[PDB]
Protein backbone atom coordinates (compact mmCIF):
# COMPACT_ATOMS: atom_id res chain seq x y z
CA UNK A 1 0.00 0.00 0.00
CA UNK A 2 2.91 2.41 0.53
CA UNK A 3 3.77 2.56 -3.16
CA UNK A 4 0.09 3.14 -3.96
CA UNK A 5 0.01 6.03 -1.50
CA UNK A 6 3.14 7.61 -2.98
CA UNK A 7 1.87 7.34 -6.56
CA UNK A 8 -1.46 8.87 -5.56
CA UNK A 9 0.44 11.69 -3.84
CA UNK A 10 2.29 12.54 -7.05
CA UNK A 11 -0.98 12.45 -9.00
CA UNK A 12 -2.56 14.82 -6.48
CA UNK A 13 0.33 17.23 -7.03
CA UNK A 14 -0.36 17.11 -10.77
CA UNK A 15 -3.99 18.00 -10.16
CA UNK A 16 -3.20 20.92 -7.86
CA UNK A 17 -1.01 22.34 -10.64
CA UNK A 18 -3.96 22.02 -13.01
CA UNK A 19 -6.23 23.80 -10.52
CA UNK A 20 -3.72 26.64 -10.15
CA UNK A 21 -3.81 27.22 -13.90
CA UNK A 22 -7.61 27.24 -13.93
CA UNK A 23 -7.72 29.71 -11.04
CA UNK A 24 -5.39 32.09 -12.88
CA UNK A 25 -7.63 32.11 -15.94
CA UNK A 26 -10.66 32.73 -13.71
CA UNK A 27 -8.85 35.74 -12.25
CA UNK A 28 -8.30 37.13 -15.74
CA UNK A 29 -11.97 36.77 -16.67
CA UNK A 30 -13.13 38.49 -13.49
CA UNK A 31 -10.72 41.34 -14.24
CA UNK A 32 -12.36 41.87 -17.63
CA UNK A 33 -15.80 41.81 -15.98
CA UNK A 34 -14.73 44.46 -13.46
CA UNK A 35 -13.39 46.72 -16.22
CA UNK A 36 -16.74 46.66 -18.02
CA UNK A 37 -18.60 47.46 -14.81
CA UNK A 38 -16.18 50.32 -14.14
CA UNK A 39 -17.13 51.95 -17.43
CA UNK A 40 -20.76 51.52 -16.34
CA UNK A 41 -19.88 53.33 -13.10
CA UNK A 42 -18.46 56.28 -15.03
CA UNK A 43 -21.69 56.64 -17.02
CA UNK A 44 -23.71 56.51 -13.79
CA UNK A 45 -21.58 59.29 -12.32
CA UNK A 46 -22.32 61.49 -15.33
CA UNK A 47 -26.05 60.92 -14.80
CA UNK A 48 -25.80 61.87 -11.13
CA UNK A 49 -24.03 65.13 -12.00
CA UNK A 50 -26.77 65.94 -14.51
CA UNK B 1 -29.74 17.30 -20.82
CA UNK B 2 -31.92 14.76 -19.03
CA UNK B 3 -30.74 12.78 -16.00
CA UNK B 4 -31.99 9.26 -15.28
CA UNK B 5 -30.77 6.53 -12.96
CA UNK B 6 -28.89 4.85 -15.82
CA UNK B 7 -27.13 8.08 -16.79
CA UNK B 8 -26.15 8.86 -13.20
CA UNK B 9 -24.77 5.40 -12.49
CA UNK B 10 -22.90 5.37 -15.81
CA UNK B 11 -21.36 8.77 -15.09
CA UNK B 12 -20.24 7.82 -11.59
CA UNK B 13 -18.84 4.48 -12.75
CA UNK B 14 -17.01 6.16 -15.62
CA UNK B 15 -15.38 8.64 -13.24
CA UNK B 16 -14.34 5.87 -10.85
CA UNK B 17 -12.91 3.70 -13.63
CA UNK B 18 -11.00 6.62 -15.13
CA UNK B 19 -9.44 7.46 -11.77
CA UNK B 20 -8.42 3.87 -11.06
CA UNK B 21 -7.03 3.30 -14.56
CA UNK B 22 -5.01 6.47 -14.00
CA UNK B 23 -3.65 5.08 -10.74
CA UNK B 24 -2.23 2.05 -12.56
CA UNK B 25 -0.87 4.35 -15.30
CA UNK B 26 -3.00 2.58 -17.92
CA UNK B 27 -4.16 5.81 -19.60
CA UNK B 28 -2.56 8.66 -21.55
CA UNK B 29 -4.51 11.90 -21.14
CA UNK B 30 -2.09 14.36 -22.72
CA UNK B 31 -4.73 15.78 -25.07
CA UNK B 32 -7.21 16.54 -22.28
CA UNK B 33 -4.55 17.79 -19.86
CA UNK B 34 -3.09 20.14 -22.49
CA UNK B 35 -6.48 21.35 -23.70
CA UNK B 36 -7.38 22.25 -20.12
CA UNK B 37 -4.03 23.86 -19.31
CA UNK B 38 -3.66 25.13 -22.91
CA UNK B 39 -0.16 26.65 -22.66
CA UNK B 40 -0.95 28.96 -25.59
CA UNK B 41 -3.87 30.28 -23.57
CA UNK B 42 -1.49 30.56 -20.61
CA UNK B 43 0.88 32.79 -22.58
CA UNK B 44 -2.02 34.87 -23.93
CA UNK B 45 -3.44 35.39 -20.44
CA UNK B 46 -0.01 36.25 -19.06
CA UNK B 47 0.55 38.91 -21.71
CA UNK B 48 -2.93 40.30 -21.06
CA UNK B 49 -2.14 40.51 -17.34
CA UNK B 50 1.12 42.30 -18.13
CA UNK B 51 -0.64 44.82 -20.37
CA UNK B 52 -3.33 45.52 -17.78
CA UNK B 53 -0.68 45.95 -15.09
CA UNK B 54 1.27 48.39 -17.26
CA UNK B 55 -1.95 50.32 -17.92
CA UNK B 56 -2.66 50.60 -14.19
CA UNK B 57 0.97 51.57 -13.59
CA UNK B 58 1.06 54.40 -16.13
CA UNK B 59 -2.27 56.05 -15.26
CA UNK B 60 -0.71 57.55 -12.11
CA UNK C 1 8.69 29.96 -12.47
CA UNK C 2 6.05 30.58 -15.14
CA UNK C 3 3.19 30.24 -12.67
CA UNK C 4 5.31 32.00 -10.02
CA UNK C 5 5.73 35.10 -12.19
CA UNK C 6 2.02 34.91 -12.98
CA UNK C 7 1.29 34.79 -9.24
CA UNK C 8 3.36 37.89 -8.50
CA UNK C 9 1.73 39.74 -11.40
CA UNK C 10 -1.74 38.70 -10.25
CA UNK C 11 -1.06 39.88 -6.69
CA UNK C 12 0.05 43.31 -7.88
CA UNK C 13 -2.80 43.65 -10.39
CA UNK C 14 -5.46 42.74 -7.83
CA UNK C 15 -3.97 45.16 -5.29
CA UNK C 16 -3.99 48.07 -7.74
CA UNK C 17 -7.51 47.28 -8.96
CA UNK C 18 -8.88 47.18 -5.41
CA UNK C 19 -7.29 50.56 -4.65
CA UNK C 20 -8.66 52.13 -7.84
CA UNK C 21 -12.19 50.88 -7.22
CA UNK C 22 -12.17 52.04 -3.60
CA UNK C 23 -11.13 55.54 -4.69
CA UNK C 24 -13.95 55.57 -7.24
CA UNK C 25 -16.40 54.54 -4.51
CA UNK C 26 -15.26 57.36 -2.23
CA UNK C 27 -15.75 59.90 -5.02
CA UNK C 28 -19.22 58.56 -5.77
CA UNK C 29 -20.25 58.70 -2.10
CA UNK C 30 -19.20 62.34 -1.80
CA UNK C 31 -21.08 63.22 -4.98
CA UNK C 32 -24.17 61.43 -3.67
CA UNK C 33 -24.07 63.43 -0.44
CA UNK C 34 -23.90 66.66 -2.44
CA UNK C 35 -26.83 65.52 -4.58
CA UNK C 36 -28.89 64.84 -1.46
CA UNK C 37 -28.15 68.31 -0.09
Amino acid sequence: LGKVSDKSREISEKYIEESQAIIQELVKLTMEKLESKFTKLCDLETQLEM
Amino acid sequence: NNVTLKNLTAFQLLSQRENICELLNLVESTERHNSIINPERQRMSLEEMKKMLDALKNER
